[PDB]
């Protein structure tokens, strides 16, 4: 994958 | 300090049973009840109520989310939320007691009647307008 | 006279290891005033390397005069084997807790009413205090005897009856064994100043000392005789699992009229397989069971 | 409910976007929002947050004329309450020295000491609390 | 540990 | 136990 180099589906609640 | 002895006559087995059947009988229902209060019998007519509190379960409106019960709030004030078990779908979602529904889906809701009214639609995703504290949140669904 | 022990003092340990009858074993004395074995004991100890394990507990530390100077009461052993750590309570606390005993069959629990903290380097510093060692008084209560003395706060406490005092904990066990209404002298010192006071211990509640195991919740008399109120409850506690709330007043138990805690803990006396009190909140009357 | 979907006039991609966004600007840095509520426009002012003197998350001030500093309000979940602090306590001083102001008291913490001795005073009681 | 054979109040 | 096929309120 990525490396370095109920409710809505598109996402649980995050805080802004 | 009471104890009940008969319910319309009939002989009573336990405390569970006399819930039980109570349980099952319709608001305003008048019946007899024989009590036993210092080695006294003791006769009294009742009419079943409409309770304040505890009133309803949530997996009888929502259709498979169980560990919230709740009912209607004074009069057309909303759907407030009596008490939530831990472990829970409800609880999953972020329903605590103490929740006051105000609307669904941009849609007013005074009593259950309406509340129920917007499940008939049948959104894809449900979104309530609950109130904890004096604070106006929402919750989502699917 | 315990107080006149010494570290490097030699000691005679006498007890009953394992069941094989009085065995003898000797040593010195490794260290004086040690504590925190458990925090809520009154614990003074005399540390001894002298040989201690399962059986000596009771057992008498005495000098090379056959004089008690303690009672050997536990030991630090990792194995639950004597590793040179064994602990005894200073003869002086037992004088002290026994004598009781006999006239009372208890001991009267009194206390200067202060609250405090061990005095180290650090907070020496803080209170441009000189000693390094004592008891830091934190606040004194109102209505105390230590207060009606005039003992301050920001005061160390050095000296008890003139004997010098290793540590608050020490001073905590010392006057904790002593019977209300003992009149004793401390040695303070304020602003690098050596103070004296005469003082005299006072007298000084849980649910669990009525209910013998229910924690969670504190309760007094009413008024004159009107019940036994309930001062404060705390969660997720053995008293409110069965509905217990602050505020209550047990009117009685069982049939019996409740008017004080005296009356209540009669018909626990009884001891009676289900206990029924009748409290009252606010205007109604409820009844709350037990067992 | 409300759906943003601006932030100073460039529009939004997402939630996620406008986390980024605001999550690299500064303190009380003022932007403007486009929000929308009930199909219609809204634009807002806003200036971001932060998460008398004020100590170790307990919030103080001056009492009278050089009386101490007495203590306003406090947090419970906060390290003040941890060690005993209450509202409505005047440190008279610390450290044997006399507290007057809050000029006075961070002038002892400047000094630094291993541990903090406060000679706070509640009612008509004198108590100390110990710092570290 | 230890096994038999904060401001506190005085 | 059973299986499919306190103060209470009444």
């Amino acid at each position: 994958w990525v490396s370095a180099a109920d409710g809505s589906t598109d996402y649980g609640i995050l805080q802004i | 300090g009471d104890v009940i002895t008969s319910l319309n006559g009939k002989p009573i087995s336990s405390f569970a049973a006399l819930r039980a059947q109570v349980g099952t009988m319709p608001v305003g229902s008048k019946l007899t009840l024989g009590l036993l209060r210092d080695g006294k019998q003791v006769n009294v007519n009742l009419e079943l109520q409409q309770s304040s509190q505890n009133q309803v379960d949530s997996s009888s409106i929502f259709n498979g989310i169980e560990g919230a019960e709740m009912s209607n709030k004074g009069k057309d004030q909303g759907v407030v939320v009596n008490n939530v078990k831990t472990g829970t779908p409800a609880a999953q979602i972020g329903l605590k007691k103490g929740d006051v529904i105000i609307g669904a889906n941009q849609q007013a809701v005074k009593n259950i009647a309406e509340l129920r009214k917007v499940l008939d639609s049948k959104p894809s995703v449900l979104a309530l307008n609950i109130q904890r504290g004096d604070s106006t949140i929402y919750l989502l669904m699917q | 006279d315990s107080d006149a022990l010494r570290v490097g003092d030699y000691t005679v340990a006498i007890g009953n290891p394992f069941g094989l009858g009085e065995t003898v074993t000797s040593g010195i004395v490794s260290a004086l005033g040690r504590s925190g074995l458990n925090a809520e004991n009154y614990e003074n100890f005399i540390q001894t390397d002298a040989a201690i394990n399962r059986g000596n507990a009771g057992g008498a530390l005495v000098n090379l005069n056959g004089e008690l100077i303690g009672i050997n009461t536990a030991i630090l052993a990792p194995d639950g084997g004597n590793i040179g750590i064994g602990f005894a309570i200073p003869s002086n606390m037992v004088k002290n807790l026994t004598s009781q005993m006999v006239e009372y069959g208890q001991v009267k629990r009194g206390e200067l009413g202060i609250m405090g903290t061990e005095l180290n380097s650090e907070l020496a510093k803080a209170m441009k205090v000189d000693a390094q060692r004592g008891a830091f008084v934190s606040q004194v209560l109102p209505n105390s005897s230590a207060a009606k003395a005039g003992i301050k706060a920001g005061d160390v406490i050095t000296s008890l009856n003139g004997k010098p005092i290793s540590s608050f904990a020490a001073l905590r066990a010392q006057v904790g064994t002593m019977p209300v209404g003992s009149k004793l002298t401390l040695g303070l010192l304020r602003d690098g100043k050596q103070v004296n006071v005469n003082l005299e211990l006072q007298q000084s509640v849980d649910s669990s000392s009525i209910f013998n195991g229910i924690e969670g919740a504190e309760m007094s008399n009413k008024g004159k005789d009107q019940g036994v109120v309930v001062n404060n409850v705390k969660t997720g506690t053995p008293a409110a699992q069965i509905g217990l709330k602050k505020g209550d007043v047990i009117i009685g138990a069982n049939q019996q009229a409740v008017k004080n805690i005296a009356e209540l803990r009669k018909v626990l006396d009884s001891k009676p397989s289900v206990l029924a009190l009748n409290i009252q909140r606010g205007d109604s009357t409820i009844y709350l069971l037990m067992q």
